[PDB]
């Protein structure tokens, strides 16, 4: 199953089958008409369903990974073609990661370029320093896993039972 | 378990204790009716392969041992079940398909088989379970001028 | 093979070696952070367009779901690794428009306005030096997924970290960014490694020249050595090699009549074609499980490297580290992060002592029946006179009561020598 | 907040669940139940069918054990990190930046959690910063004075010396400054008086 196209591969007279690097049949020759037809697999790609919780909404958007928009609210990304989300110039934090700097959120589903953070130009000079005049005692949490569930498997009883 | 005659101090997982069953109970339907296998296997006339006869078998207890006891069946080939285990099992969807074919076409009444009667007369599914019985019928299904 | 050059240290009971000069050494540390994000269509890889093969594949259970889930975990892990290493500041700091930092030149590490990519010359060099196979890999159901953070955003994060470490020192990593002149910041860093502020202030132009020269040497060294960026290229090579091997495994019969499923269907009846397709399915499934297992092991290794890179970014770039050899060879002063494909390059600016000189040393000075010990330095003698100097740079000063403390008499300390201890108040009350 | 520990529990349960699901896979045999194969097939063919089930179940169990070993390695690395935090944040004060919380680390408190530890990092965060005019050294009597432990700051008209991490202005004296050299070498030195006690 594939698309047959014209080829510019100079096949030798004995040769019939054409093989790519992976031994996939790149091209084929026909007995009835002695011409070389390049074989290319038909268009395909991965579908990713971008969705918020079902608690909030039932709207979904689809991302066709690595597929340009002309071979399938249409937005072209480096990750692929995004259908169902409207690109917004406004930058926000990443809610649902799409890829290549693009993230999605629900507000309808919007797609935007993720914001790295707020700009803060420090007023550097050659003779000025900033000295703290107060302090905040901050307590923060750090959660670290230590152990796992201890599992034992009876190999004979699992595979064979009784 | 440790493959040694000296065991060091510690706790070792060796095997799994399981209580064994005390007795075997067999529960089968109480109803006992002799199954009409005589009608299917001892019939004087069989149907053609294009119009093969299908008989439903239901609500009977089947003794397959008698099939073995009297049998001119040159071919007795089972696909999804053992021939000797048929007396210990319960079934439904039981059908007997009877027809008459040539001597060399008996290989074609099987799942996945290539043939003329396989394609245009009688087709078996790929997941078919059951047994095919073939026996010569020269004495009854032949005539000297040609039985057509 | 030789282990190293033979050196015999001139150990004696009363001789010390004190450095009289220093070298500002900038060294490179290349750490892999992320891998290539790979996704595999299990059904398309094992069976392609064959419906019968998929039907037979369904009998094996949730192997395909397990492999997809593992690859998805690795793919999100790579983005998490990049977030952990580079996204450590929530403020995007920017440098002042006048790039004067007291003689220090940061052109090679700050972003270049001329370039469209907005990368530094060093980062541009790093990106250049790290680089129908792809078509076959795609056509066999294996897809490479783009990184969530683009190269320009990772460069922007490195730029923000550089602007914070240059304009604010280590203050931005521990709270609000507090501006400080860069010579004063370098003096603070000199104090961190036990050298007084005067040594930095008096030799400011020499230190700036040494730092600029070291940065230029770093750029030349990276541009002139092919094996400098071997770790990142090695990771790219392993990922590409694994995908190529996985694609190559489709041409294996695995004990069947042919490696092509269409030929098996076109040539055999379902009872035996099912057997041949089963042989192909089990071989291809074993290959895919092997690939996923090595991907998980490599993911663990890259996660460990990314955790190390995040620790270096926190302790070397956002502060000054007293850990030996963690942030370069030598006494660590500061560090600069540079983005690289699948990784981070740390430019460690360290202080290396040089031009050491022998001196006669004593544990204490005996004066007026009392033992005097140095408050912060070491007693040295040039042959006839005794002085007290700081340990990491030779700066002889007169032994006074201001820089020594008295503990006990002269009868207990082994090796005490007799010398006068000056009193600052003595000329004052006399006059 | 506590997703990481929950993820560990979830992964373990999911792996066990998947492994039990693997028992309901025929693996290319007639049935996934051994009893059905024993009852319906004679031993010659029964050995082949049980062989198919044995190889498929053994492959599933090997896959599960391999996943468990990789996860055990990850949890061991996390536990080694947690032990390092327990030693260096709780049992001492750490100067490592961002190892024991955001900010200058003061102390840490351990709390037990299911399959894990939660560290409460008490850190000191500077706040309410103010601009001041700064100089590297003070020129007095032809000598350069450098701060012993602080920094020189100016509020506009007067010069003081203060500690770097908190604003506490003190008069520039000979007790908090040290003299090294004359005023001709330091770039940016300003003229101001230095008091003598
Ligand atoms: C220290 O003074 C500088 C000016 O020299 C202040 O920087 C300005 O801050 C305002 C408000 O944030 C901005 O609108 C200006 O653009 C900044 N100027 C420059 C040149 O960047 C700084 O805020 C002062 N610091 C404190 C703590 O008050
Ligand atoms: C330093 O900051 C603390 C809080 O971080 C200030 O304390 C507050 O003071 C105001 C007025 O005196 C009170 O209304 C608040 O309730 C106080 N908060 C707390 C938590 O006690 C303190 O005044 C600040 N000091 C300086 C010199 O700025
Ligand atoms: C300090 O003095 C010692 C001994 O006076 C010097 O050590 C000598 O170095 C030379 C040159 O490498 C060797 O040939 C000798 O064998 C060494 N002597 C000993 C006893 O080891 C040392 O070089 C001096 N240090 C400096 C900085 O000049
Ligand atoms: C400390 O070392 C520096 C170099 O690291 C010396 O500076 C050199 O001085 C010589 C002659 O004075 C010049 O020819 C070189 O060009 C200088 N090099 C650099 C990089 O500036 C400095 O003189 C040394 N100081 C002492 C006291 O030994
Ligand atoms: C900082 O260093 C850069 C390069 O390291 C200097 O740029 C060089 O300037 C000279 C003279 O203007 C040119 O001949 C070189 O071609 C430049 N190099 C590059 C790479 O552009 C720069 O002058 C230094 N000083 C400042 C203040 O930026
Ligand atoms: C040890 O150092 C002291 C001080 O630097 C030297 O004493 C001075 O030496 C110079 C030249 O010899 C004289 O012009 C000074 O008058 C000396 N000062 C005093 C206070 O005596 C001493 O010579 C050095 N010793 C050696 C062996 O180099
Ligand atoms: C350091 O000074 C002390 C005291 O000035 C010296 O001790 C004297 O040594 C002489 C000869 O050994 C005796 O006659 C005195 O009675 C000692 N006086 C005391 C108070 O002990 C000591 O010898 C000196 N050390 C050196 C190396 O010269
Ligand atoms: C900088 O701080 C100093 C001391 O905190 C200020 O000097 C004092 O100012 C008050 C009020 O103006 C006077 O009553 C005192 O007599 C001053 N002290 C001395 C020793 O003269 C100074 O005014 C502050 N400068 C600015 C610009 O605020
Ligand atoms: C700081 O004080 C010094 C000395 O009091 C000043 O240096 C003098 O400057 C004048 C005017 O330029 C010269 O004529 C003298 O020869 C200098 N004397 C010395 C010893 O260098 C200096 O100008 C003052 N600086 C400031 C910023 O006020
Ligand atoms: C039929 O096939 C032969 C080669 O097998 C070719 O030479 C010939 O031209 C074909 N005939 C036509 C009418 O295309
Ligand atoms: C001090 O800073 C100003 C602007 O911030 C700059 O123009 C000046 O050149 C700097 N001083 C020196 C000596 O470069
Ligand atoms: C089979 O049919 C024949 C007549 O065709 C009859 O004589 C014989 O008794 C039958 N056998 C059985 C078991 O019914
Ligand atoms: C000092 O060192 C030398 C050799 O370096 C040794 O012979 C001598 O015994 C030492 N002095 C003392 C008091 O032990």
């Amino acid at each position: 199953t594939g698309v047959l196209t014209e080829s510019n591969k100079k096949f030798l007279p004995f040769q019939q089958f054409g093989r790519d690097i992976a031994d996939t049949t790149d091209a084929v020759r026909d007995p009835q008409t002695l011409e070389i037809l390049d074989i290319t697999p038909c268009s395909f790609g991965g579908v990713s369903v971008i969705t918020p919780g079902t608690n909030t909404s039932n709207q979904v958007a689809v991302l066709y990974q690595g597929v340009n928009c002309t071979e399938v609210n249409v937005f072209q990304t480096r990750a692929g073609c995004l259908i169902g989300a409207e690109y917004v110039n406004n930058s926000y934090e990443c809610d649902i990661p799409i890829g290549a700097g693009i993230c999605a959120s629900y507000q309808s589903i919007i797609a935007y370029t993720m914001s790295l953070g707020a700009e803060n130009s420090v007023a550097y000079s050659n003779n000025s320093i900033a000295i703290p005049t107060n302090f905040t005692i901050s307590v923060t949490t750090e959660i670290l896993p230590v152990s796992m569930t201890k599992t034992s498997v009876d190999c004979t009883m699992y595979i064979c039972g009784d | 378990t440790l493959k040694s005659f000296t065991v060091e101090k510690g706790i070792y997982q060796t095997s799994n204790f399981r209580v064994q069953p005390t007795e075997s109970i067999v529960r089968f339907p109480n109803i006992t009716n002799l199954c009409p296998f005589h009608e299917v296997f001892n019939a004087t006339t069989f149907a053609s392969v294009y119009a093969w006869n299908r008989k439903r078998i239901s609500n009977c207890v089947a003794d397959y041992s008698v099939i073995y006891n009297f049998a001119p069946f040159f071919a007795f080939k089972c696909y999804g079940v053992s021939p000797t285990k048929l007396n210990d099992l319960c079934f439904t969807n039981v059908y007997a398909d009877s027809f008459v074919i040539r001597g060399n076409e008996v290989s074609q009444i099987a799942p996945g088989q290539t043939g003329n009667i396989a394609d245009y007369n009688y087709k078996l599914p790929d997941d078919f379970t059951g047994c095919v019985i073939a026996w010569n019928s020269n004495k009854l299904d032949s005539k000297p001028s040609g039985n057509y | 093979m030789s282990l190293g050059a033979e050196n015999s240290v001139a150990y004696s009971n009363n001789s010390i070696a004190i450095p009289t000069n220093f070298t500002i050494s900038v060294t490179t540390e290349i750490l892999p952070v992320s891998m290539t994000k790979t996704s595999v269509d299990c059904t398309m890889y094992i069976c392609g367009d064959s419906t019968e093969c998929s039907n037979l594949l369904l009998q094996y259970g949730s192997f395909c779901t397990q492999l997809k889930r593992a690859l998805t975990g690795i793919a999100v892990e790579q983005d998490k690794n990049t977030q952990e290493v580079f996204a450590q500041v929530k403020q995007i700091y920017k440098t002042p428009p006048i790039k004067y930092f007291g003689g220090f030149n940061f052109s090679q590490i700050l972003p270049d306005p001329s370039k469209p990519s907005k990368r530094s010359p060093i980062e541009d060099l790093l990106f250049n030096k790290v680089t129908d196979l792809i078509c076959a890999q795609k056509f066999n159901g294996l897809t490479v997924l783009p990184p969530l953070l683009t190269d320009e955003m990772i460069a922007q994060y490195t730029s923000a970290l550089l602007a914070g470490t240059i304009t604010s020192g280590w203050t931005f990593g521990a709270g609000p960014a507090l501006q400080i002149p860069f010579p004063m910041q370098m003096a603070y860093r000199f104090n961190g490694i036990g050298v007084t502020q005067n040594v930095l202030y008096e030799n400011q132009k020499l230190i700036a020249n040494q730092f600029n020269s070291a940065i230029g040497k770093i750029q030349d060294s990276l541009s002139s050595t092919p094996s400098a960026l071997g770790k990142l290229q090695d990771v790219v090579n392993h990922n590409a090699q694994a995908l190529n091997t996985l694609v190559k495994q489709l041409s294996s019969k695995f004990g069947a009549i042919s490696s092509v499923l269409n030929d098996i269907l076109s040539r055999l009846d379902p009872p035996e074609a099912e057997v041949q397709i089963d042989r192909l399915i089990t071989g291809r499934l074993q290959s895919l499980q092997t690939y996923v297992t090595q991907q998980l092991i490599r993911a663990a290794e890259i996660r460990a490297s990314a955790n190390l890179a995040a620790t270096k970014m926190s302790e070397c770039v956002l502060g000054q580290s007293k850990r030996v050899d963690f942030c370069g060879k030598g006494y660590h002063l500061m560090s600069f992060p540079q983005s690289a494909p699948h990784g981070v390059v740390f430019l460690h600016v360290t202080y290396v002592p040089a031009q050491e000189k022998n001196f006669t040393t004593a544990p204490a000075i005996c004066h007026d029946g009392k033992a005097h010990f140095p408050r912060e330095g070491v007693f040295v003698s040039n042959g006839t006179h005794w002085f007290v100097t700081q340990r990491n740079f030779y700066e002889p000063q007169i032994i006074t009561t201001d820089n020594t403390f008295v503990s006990g008499n002269c009868d207990v300390v082994i090796g005490i020598v007799n010398n006068t201890v000056y009193d600052p108040l003595q000329p004052e009350l006399d006059s």
